[PDB]
RNA sequence: GGCCCCAUGGUGUAAUGGUUAGCACUCUGGACUUUGAAUCCAGCGAUCCGAGUUCAAAUCUCGGUGGGACCUCCA
């Protein structure tokens, strides 16, 4: 199983706005973000920190100047340069841009609550304040108008209808608090107002609603006695499962649910209730996922609830797969980018046991693949932690590549290490290989230290929940992390050295003993295992060599065979380093199935690869895996062998099933582990 | 005499299912011996009447072997076996059980037995040697050295088994020999040396289980028939003492089950020593192998076989004393016999044998005129038994002449409507009624001797005419009951029929009444809460009873009829709750005295209650119905009670009470007419281990010969004939002396 | 008649087949019939069965391989024998009142003498009715037919069919089991144990029995009763994976019971086959594809077998009134073939599909299926759309020799791992990688912590199936062209032992064998500890 | 002994040199772990036997084998 990783954050602060933000939307082709405030529209560019267009709705007798009025929502329109906006007063305005032309395109007596535009924008749906629903064509020519209203309500339900479209825009669902029963009720219609179905009576239904993009299950939330769960309706209107959030009863409120661009990652927004007189509240943005019908919890982000941190809205990128935009209250813009990966250990062949570490929130499900080849939902052993886990990494020492290092939300770098005596610490629990009679001879890690990270001075960190990303355990004492400075593209590399000399006392201190500055955004960092040389990829994809052992911390560009700089033609997500005969190469892969040895493309159909001790293994998109040696091969030899036109034979090629992804490599057994999209495992030679 | 006698007249039965249960002794007037259920039956084919029974086993009988007399006289001893882990030795004399020794020590049912009079010279009076092979993965060697038995030896064949055994003596001496085959596709020879049986040799023969071996001492040589299962007979030889292989004659295509040399016989003092061989197989054929006149190679002689339906072959066959007849035991249970035609030896003709149900006979009905009985059992078959005249000769014989139904369900009940009509309660929801064809009545005229014009009011068949050429046509079909029928009974006027079905609630436990002429439901009587186990109508034809599993009854009395054509109605006159009931457990039987005012009941609490008092019929204003006299405790679960249909001078009420174990007992009752209620019941006659069943008794139906309203022609008017519809496959008919006035 | 010359034809044709065999030259069969059929004056070509009939013994032995009719009955590895039981009522008509909606026939239906769900006209029905539901007669008839066709019946596999097999009393059930074992062996037993003990030493080996049941009669007691009988495979009707459907159709139970039955059966050691039922009268197409994706994705439903069944409407049933009144309109053939193609595309690489279409004749069905050849049309549409079907029923050696011509050249050991109803299982196989041809398989498991059998407690790994595919080679025979006696079972046992003692960390390896195969395991080093074969691995 | 006609899958007849053969009964195979005989879909199978005319003949000349028809000698 794989887990998400944070690699790029973009934060723009103090946007010069007249009032306060109320809604926002995106213009993906231009990359600019529109923000509808309580005064007028604002158009911003985050990568350059500028505000180009600024319309004043209040000036042209549209938004009342008294200090009120709500914009229902900013909606960008495709193949144009105008913006469709609404006002809570009950008007729809097709305000243009640049030319500053603002024409009234629709007026309704009762006010408008929510605007919903289909994923393709030709049919828009509006909800009135008189409890009626209007279906409008693209050009605002009226089409239809039908009424929504064809154990008790949850206390903090604000009686605000929400509408959701399917991915293909064939059906939609309306969420309404029925006046008769005083309970949340869901009705599903098709495109031309045919009443498809009505939801079944369920007590404790929440306000959220988000139809899955591909579309089989409608997300919602339900508060049951002693728990709060997320339930999945279906098109028929009946529940088809659920999963439980890890929280107490009557403590947290669910604001809204929203889906990914490919029905993969579900983000839930949680706010702490003010039940206690003080009850310092917390904000949670949680990124879960799905495996073998068991819902992992992969990420958890904590804002500040009240003050200059009020989270106003979230938007998944409709085009970019993994990108989330956050709009706060104090004119604040956040952007987060993620990508999948797996955490595995590489070391000396005589002692290394290939490992896989998988995050499930507050647990880590370790699997040792050298001895027990175990399916995903089960594990060899299990590590427990008090508060959710965010980043997990293994030691890079050649003879000790089995000592885990787990980071958590509250910044507590634990160091789990394997030793002679298991020490019987309760934090390590046996998985599927333990029990009465059942016993396999292996050694489990035992906790060693609970290092606590210290930062400069005593600042408030930032409204950003995460301050460190891409943690690398290059040596038992020395770590590595990278941060992005907000104003300049100057990225900073820290040195979380071990201030605590030895096992003096639990809760040791990790101190930032250095901070090097290198211009440009850093998207990935890696290190060699034998020479322990560090390679950075700037935003452009350029490869810079880094020298932590050097006192000057000098950063030099990576030189190719002819002593020339190396530049990837495209940004590279996954990077590893190989020892090809007598030269070291920055092997890399892109999101669009490209192999980029040094800087020359050598393939165009690769889905997943892995490099181990003189063994490069690849999974082509033609359902055919391949394995090349590196003991005596040369760059030209690899280029010719992987030229894809040289005749394929049975000594290298070996067919696989549809979508197999390599998990890890077992050299001494000459075995390979493949995972299919269904979820199971396969072993080949 | 003053105390009347009880005698058993007729017995019908057949071998059970098992291989090897058949034998003829080697001697004049030899007695056939086979095994039915849990007993051994001796029957003489020439007499065509069963000789006797030898009870004493408890489980199913498996294998039976005689012990021939060396001179050639009729045999005396009879070694047996069974599935109750015990081997019983028997000693017979004058067709009466003389002695029975219960040899025991087997941890598993026995399958093979063999014994022979040992011929030691130290005056060993009647010294025998029994061998028994069982399911205990072992074989035991015994000896009945006079009136004492002790186990000689035990040999265990590991986790294997033993399948065939025979004992004989080596030539020019009396050293015992033993041929023991097994499932190991192999036979072993054990010879007794010193004082213990030892291992001598191990033959490598066939490639299947051996289902039989047999020795034959001709002159000074030994020949071993070694029948197999892979369609291969193998004759060996043993000469002075090594064994040699010989002719491997074959020609069967299925499993071959039996092989037996034709035995020696004494014709006019000089003994004869034939060399032949008989065998049977699953292929539905018998092959009689004899050597050629000139060449010694063995060739087939005849191919006698049976062609009926699509049944399987045979498990066993027995040749004869000398050569006259041949018998084979079929699969489903049947005996086929053939004698050698004098004109052509290769020609063989069938004859007449006995038969019967191969599963427990559930119900029995006597003919209203009283010349045939219809029996129905779990064997999914109905059988009709009728007598025959053996021309100008005595000892008239009753045996099967028809087979009205070969229906495929499990039948459980029976009822007469008229001279030739038939109702059967199967394991379905439908009542099926039958009539008779003209062929049946024509053959009945031809057999019993009663005139055709008289029977219509103006040799017996063999297995071919019954299984294939006999089926009474079905005329109607009665629906209406939601569950399987459990109790059927009609009335004496042949007008109203009553039926009851299996039930678990009050609504389903309702009896249904039908009209004979127009077959539509006359009425539906609802009462009780469980299935009505027994029911019958009153002799005066105005009452009814429904004793059922709920330990209650019913007294549905007749209501007056105003319009003559209107169907009569019934009303509940009396009943009984848990408090009023005197029975402790389930009731299973009932019958009325033919006095119209008293009746009996029989439960599983070993009690026979004679509560009647259904008198003052014209002025029945209230209920005065309850216990009548003392409750008899016979000592077993009573299953069937019946009252003889004739009255007697001293107000005698004679009843034939059955039990669980066959213990048919005759009781005599009379009301004391006083508050002393003791000695009212008297005990007349019990049944011994020769006149009784070995399992449950289902119906003790008497004979009500309505044809003999007055005794026109009698041999003294002193006999009553009744039936015992048992559960051990037997339909024995008994005759009892009554009195002398 | 010239038919008398017809047996001279055989009398001549046989006279040819042996004659050339005497000089050892192969002779074509079709044209020899054609030639020695226009010379004796024939008007009909001979049928192979009559040719096989009249042959001398050794000549039968030498001409069976060249005169085998329908070479698929022994192309899977066993000899199927189908038997049924007495008609009986299903055990949920009491507290409900009516049996399942779509069930045709039965004891109280309008089909006279009809078993439940099997109306009157399937071939097993006429085979069984004439024997009046007697197991001895039925099994003997099937064996003699299989020998008539010219096959080897040395390895047999029973399948009991009909209604449910637990709603019957103990006497009737043990009667069936003992009669079957004795019919196959030849003994005449009194109880079940004697029958089993003689069947163990029998020559014609028995492999196991398959029973169908509802999940509400699948409990610990019933599993004990099965394990005494010698059964080794169970089938459960799992119609629909949606709870609303299983209540609107008067099914009488819930899906949770089905999942619990799956858990118990797979933990005990059986193999479970599901009966899914597309086009139920509330569902639709996309709902079908979603429910099948869930059924093959949820780690609480993954079986080791499957048997699809499109819906059929039959007179005198619950669906008949719905169809007549104007509800539950059927599917058009094209969309049905499309849908079936989608399921067969979703079928995982370890599930064997047995049957795709009901055997019901054309006149009986009022609507729902036109062509009784849906599997081949589905496969043609798979090759049309580019998608592929990759179960083991279309990758075992026997099937892909009669179909196609290729045969394995390079054999490799493939291994899969999974998550079943709560246990961890493996799947080892020897198969050709480059051509997708399967040879043999295995099924390990690690028993969960909800076992109820004493032998499997305390560190026990169970083996549920071993099967090497090819042609049925009789016991102790050795052939260098078939595959069933070349030695793959030993290697599978070696690797299973290594897995169970090094990875599983177990102490006992237990095998749910059949009865005739028992002796086989005695040559490996196993013992008997009840209805199991155990061995100490430490 | 001439005389006039005919020969096609195992069986029944189709088809006038672009040559280069379709239909019916029958047989075999797959759906099928519910079936040799049922359903559906695929398949194996022929222009008696020679010289030839025409670039080319199940299609035309001549043959000699088999069958049918008129007058047959014959015994
Ligand atoms: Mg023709
Ligand atoms: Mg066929």
């Amino acid at each position: 199983m794989r887990n998400l990783k944070l690699f790029r954050t973009l934060e723009f602060r103090d946007i010069q706005g007249p009032g306060n933000p109320q809604c926002f939307s995106l213009r993906t082709e231009q990359g600019t973000v529109l923000i509808g405030s309580e005064h007028g529209l604002i158009e911003v560019d985050p990568v350059s920190r500028e505000v180009k267009n600024e319309v004043s709705l209040v000036a042209e007798g549209f938004l009342p100047e008294d200090g009120s009025g709500r914009i229902v929502g900013v909606q960008d329109l495709l193949d144009q340069e105008s913006v469709c906006v609404a006002t809570a007063s009950g008007d729809v305005i097709l305000c243009s841009l640049s030319t500053q032309q603002l024409e009234c395109v629709g007026s309704v007596a009762s006010g408008i609550s929510v605007m919903s535009w289909s994923p393709d924008q030709e049919l828009v749906l509006l909800a009135t304040g008189q409890q009626t629903l209007i279906m409008m064509t693209k050009d605002f020519e009226p089409i239809l108008e039908q009424q929504i209203h064809q154990e008790s309500a949850l206390p903090w339900d604000d009686h605000r209808p929400q509408v959701t479209w399917r991915g293909d825009g064939q059906f939609f669902a309306v969420s309404v608090v029925c006046p008769e029963t005083g309970a949340r009720k869901v009705r599903v219609w098709n495109r031309e107002f045919a009443l498809q179905s009505t939801s079944e009576p369920v007590a404790g239904l929440g306000p959220a609603l988000a139809w899955k993009p591909s579309g089989s299950l409608i997300a919602s939330t339900q508060d049951k006695p002693n728990q709060q769960d997320i339930v999945f309706f279906e098109k028929n209107g009946l529940l088809h499962g659920h999963f439980t959030l890890p929280f107490l009863k009557d403590e947290v409120k669910v604001n809204d649910l929203l889906w990914n661009a490919d029905s993969s990652v579900l983000a839930v927004w949680l706010e702490d209730l003010q039940r206690e007189e003080s009850s310092i509240p917390k904000t949670c943005v949680q990124l879960w996922t799905v495996g073998n019908y068991h819902w992992y919890l992969k990420q958890s982000l904590s804002f500040s609830t009240c003050g200059k941190s009020k989270i106003v809205s979230l938007m998944w990128d409709p085009v970019t797969p993994y990108r989330l935009h956050v709009l706060c209250q104090g004119w604040h813009y956040l952007a987060y980018d993620w990508h999948w990966t797996t955490d595995r250990s590489v070391g000396d062949n005589s002692s290394d046991l290939s490992n896989v570490a998988v995050i499930d929130g507050n647990r880590v499900l370790v699997t040792v693949f050298r001895q027990t080849v175990v399916p995903p939902p089960m594990c060899t052993y299990q590590l427990l932690f008090p508060h959710p886990v965010n980043q997990v990494t293994f030691l890079a020492h050649p003879q000790k590549s089995n000592d885990l290092a787990v980071l958590d939300a509250s910044n507590q770098i634990s160091v789990y290490k394997c030793g002679d005596c298991p020490s019987a610490d309760p934090t390590v629990k046996l998985g599927a290989v333990g029990g009465s009679g059942f016993k396999v001879c292996l050694r489990t890690p035992h906790l060693e230290k609970r290092y606590k990270i210290q930062f400069e001075n005593n600042e408030d960190q930032d409204v950003n929940p995460l301050k460190l990303g891409l943690l690398t355990w290059i040596e038992e004492d020395v770590f590595l992390a990278v941060s992005h400075s907000e104003f300049s593209p100057r990225s900073v590399i820290h040195h979380l050295t071990a201030a605590s000399s030895e096992m003096d006392e639990e809760h040791g201190q990790l101190n930032v003993s250095s901070s090097a500055a290198v211009d440009g955004v850093i998207i990935s960092l890696c290190c060699n295992s034998k020479t322990k040389s560090v390679v950075l990829q700037l935003a452009d994809g350029q490869i810079f060599k880094y020298l932590w052992e050097s006192p000057s911390l000098a950063i030099k560009p990576w030189k190719n065979s002819g002593g020339f700089p190396v530049r990837f033609p495209y940004p590279c997500t996954q990077t590893e380093l190989a020892m090809i005969g007598e030269e070291e190469c920055v092997l890399g892969l892109t999101d669009r199935c490209r192999f980029f040895i040094n800087d020359i493309e050598v393939a165009s159909n690769i889905t997943s690869f892995a490099v181990y001790d003189e063994f490069l293994l690849l999974t082509t998109h033609s359902h055919t895996c391949q394995c090349f040696c590196l003991r005596d091969a040369s760059f030209k030899t690899l280029q010719a062998g992987l030229s894809s036109n040289h005749v394929s034979h049975g000594e290298v090629l070996r067919k696989v099933e549809r979508g197999s992804r390599i998990v890890t490599v077992v050299p001494q057994d000459t075995k390979l582990v493949l995972q299919m999209p269904r979820g199971n495992l396969e072993v080949v030679h | 005499m003053v105390a009347p006698v009880l005698e058993t007249s007729h017995v019908f039965c057949c071998p059970n299912r098992v291989r090897g249960v058949l034998n003829w002794s080697s001697g004049p007037r030899g007695l056939l011996a086979f095994g039915t259920s849990c007993s051994v039956v001796l029957y003489d084919p020439l007499k065509r009447v069963v000789v006797t029974n030898l009870n004493g086993h408890t489980a199913r009988v498996n294998c039976i072997q005689w012990i021939c007399k060396q001179d050639g006289s009729p045999s005396t001893e009879l070694v047996s076996g069974g599935s109750d882990n015990q081997v019983i030795h028997w000693e017979i004399e004058d067709n009466q059980l003389l002695k029975a020794v219960h040899l025991q020590g087997h941890e598993g049912p026995v399958y093979a037995v063999h014994a022979v009079y040992q011929r030691r010279t130290s005056d060993p009076a009647l010294c025998t040697l029994i061998v028994s092979a069982a399911a205990d993965s072992a074989v035991r060697l015994w000896s009945k050295k006079g009136p004492e038995v002790m186990c000689l030896q035990t040999l265990n064949f590991g986790n294997g088994f033993a399948l065939a055994l025979c004992l004989s003596f080596l030539p020019n001496t009396d050293v015992p020999i033993l041929a023991c085959g097994n499932d190991d596709c192999r036979i072993h020879i054990f010879a007794q040396q010193n004082d213990q049986f030892q291992k001598v040799l191990s033959l490598c023969g066939h490639e299947d289980w051996i289902r039989g071996v047999e020795w034959a001492a001709f002159g000074r040589d030994l020949f071993l028939a070694s029948c197999s299962q892979d369609c291969l007979i193998r004759i060996w030889k043993l000469y002075i003492f090594a064994v040699t292989l010989e002719t491997v004659l074959a020609g069967h295509e299925n499993w071959v089950n039996a092989v037996h040399w034709q035995p020696v016989f004494y014709k006019d003092g000089v003994l004869q020593q034939p060399v032949r061989l008989l065998s049977a197989s699953m292929d539905k054929t018998m092959i009689l192998w004899a050597p050629d006149e000139e060449s010694g190679v063995w060739l087939e002689q005849v191919r006698v076989g049976e062609v009926g339906g699509n049944t399987l072959g045979f498990y066993d066959c027995q040749f004869n004393e000398d050569g006259s007849m041949i018998i084979a035991h079929a699969f489903h249970g049947a005996l086929h016999l053939w004698k050698q035609n004098t004109v052509n030896p290769r020609e063989w003709t069938p004859e007449i044998v006995i038969s019967g149900h191969f599963d427990g006979v559930q119900d029995l009905v006597w003919d209203p005129e009283g010349e045939f009985i219809i029996t129905v059992g779990t064997d999914q078959t109905t059988r009709l038994f009728a007598p025959w005249k053996r021309k100008d000769q005595s000892q008239v014989t009753w045996h099967e002449i028809a087979r009205p139904q070969i229906h495929g369900y499990d039948l459980k009940c029976l009822a007469m409507i008229n001279r030739f009509q038939f109702v059967s309660g199967a394991d379905e929801k439908v009542l099926r009624v039958f009539s008779a064809p003209r062929n049946f009545v024509e053959n009945f005229c031809a057999i019993t001797g009663q005139s055709l014009n008289h029977v219509l009011c103006n040799e017996p068949p063999t297995e071919d005419h019954l299984l294939q050429n006999t089926l009474w046509p079905e005329v109607q079909k009665l629906y209406g009951h939601g569950y399987e029928i459990f109790c059927v009974t009609c009335n004496s006027s042949k007008t109203l029929l009553a039926s009851a079905c299996k039930a678990a609630k009050k609504e389903h436990a309702a009896i249904i009444l039908w009209n004979t002429t127009s077959w539509k439901q006359v009425q539906n009587l609802v009462f009780h809460s469980l299935t009505v186990t027994q029911m019958a109508f009153s002799p005066n034809e105005k009452f009814l009873l429904a004793v059922s599993r709920d330990r209650t009854w019913s007294l549905w009395k007749k209501q007056d009829t105003i319009s003559p054509e209107f169907e009569p109605v019934f009303s509940l006159f009396a009943f009984t709750n848990k408090i009023t009931s005197v029975h402790s457990r389930i009731i299973w039987s009932c019958d009325w005295s033919p006095d119209s005012k008293y009746f009996f009941t029989g439960s599983r609490d070993k009690k026979v209650v004679v509560w009647g008092e259904c008198d003052s019929t014209d002025d029945c204003i209230e209920h005065n119905i309850g216990p009548c006299s003392s409750v008899l405790d016979v000592g077993g679960a009573v299953t069937a009670v019946s009252v003889c249909p004739v009255l007697h001078p001293s107000q005698r009420y004679v009843v034939a009470v059955g039990l669980e174990c066959g213990k048919i007992c005759l009781y005599t009752w009379k009301k004391t007419d006083q508050v002393p209620e003791i000695n009212d019941w008297t005990h007349c006659v019990e049944t011994s281990q020769s006149q009784s069943h070995t399992l449950a008794i289902r119906k003790l139906c008497w004979k009500n010969c309505s044809g003999k309203t007055e005794q026109k022609e009698a041999e003294g008017a002193e006999w009553l004939h009744f039936a015992s519809c048992g559960e051990d496959h037997t339909v024995k008919i008994h005759r009892v002396n009554k009195c002398a006035l | 008649s010239p038919a008398e010359l017809m047996m001279l034809t055989i009398g001549d044709v046989i006279k040819q087949l042996i004659e050339a065999h005497e000089q050892g030259k192969d002779i074509d069969l079709n044209k020899v019939k054609t030639k020695t059929a226009a010379k004796y004056g024939l008007s009909a070509q001979p049928r192979l069965v009559d040719i096989i009939a009249a042959v001398p013994p050794q000549y039968r032995k030498v001409l069976m391989p060249k005169l085998k009719a329908k070479p698929i009955r022994t192309a899977s590895g066993i000899a199927v024998v189908a038997v049924m039981c007495k008609p009986h009522r299903c055990p949920h008509i009491s507290f409900t009142g009516n049996i399942c909606v779509y069930c045709p026939g039965g004891p109280d239906s309008d089909f006279e003498y009809s078993t439940q769900s099997y109306t009157g006209y399937e071939p097993t029905s006429m085979r069984a009715i004439r024997a009046r539901y007697d197991p001895f007669l039925q099994t003997r008839h099937r064996i003699e037919q299989l020998k008539q066709l010219g096959h080897s019946v040395d390895k047999v596999e029973f399948i009991v069919m009909g209604g449910t097999f637990m709603a019957l009393p103990e006497e009737y059930r043990d009667y069936f089991i003992r009669n079957l074992h004795d019919a196959l062996s030849g003994h005449t037993s009194n109880n079940i144990y004697e029958a089993v003990k003689y069947s163990e030493r029998s020559l014609t080996k028995c492999i196991g029995i398959t029973i169908e049941t509802r999940p509400d009669y699948c409990m610990k007691r019933h599993l004990s009763d099965m394990l005494t009988y010698g059964c080794t495979r169970l089938e459960i009707g799992v119609q629909s994976v949606y709870e609303d459907v299983a209540r609107d159709t008067n099914r009488g139970h819930t899906v949770k019971a089905v999942c619990e039955s799956f858990h118990l059966a797979k933990d005990s050691g059986f193999k479970v086959v599901a009966h899914m039922m597309p086009d139920l009268p509330n569902v639709g197409l996309e709902r079908d594809i979603e429910q099948f994706t869930e059924f093959f994705e949820n780690p609480a439903f993954r079986p080791d077998g499957l048997k699809l069944y499109p819906t059929l409407v039959i007179r005198g049933t619950g669906l008949y009134e719905l169809w007549k009144s104007g509800r539950y309109k059927s599917y058009s053939p094209s969309d049905l073939v499309e849908l079936v193609a989608r399921i067969l595309a979703l079928v995982p690489p370890w599930t064997r599909v047995y049957r795709v279409q009901r055997d019901i004749p054309m006149p009986l069905v009022s609507s729902g299926v036109e062509h009784g050849n849906l599997r081949e049309l589905a496969l043609a549409r798979m090759k049309d759309l580019g998608i592929q079907c990759r179960d083991v029923r279309t990758r075992e050696v026997g099937i892909q020799e009669i179909h196609h011509k290729v045969r394995p050249y390079q054999v490799e050991l493939v291994r899969r791992d999974y998550v079943a109803n709560g246990g961890w299982e493996t799947f080892l196989s020897y198969e050709d990688p480059d051509q997708d041809i399967l040879i043999g398989l295995l099924r390990l498991r690690k028993c969960s912590e909800e076992t109820f059998r004493f032998e499997l407690g305390g560190g026990v790994s169970i083996v549920r199936e071993l099967h090497v595919y090819g042609s049925v080679v009789p016991v102790s025979s050795r052939d260098p062209t078939k595959f069933q006696h070349q030695g793959f079972g030993m290697l599978l046992m070696e690797e299973a032992e290594r897995i169970a003692r090094e990875e599983h960390g177990s102490g006992k390896i237990a095998v749910i064998s059949g009865v005739g195969t028992r002796n086989y395991y005695r040559k490996i080093g196993y013992r008997l500890q009840g209805p199991y074969m155990v061995k100490m691995l430490k």
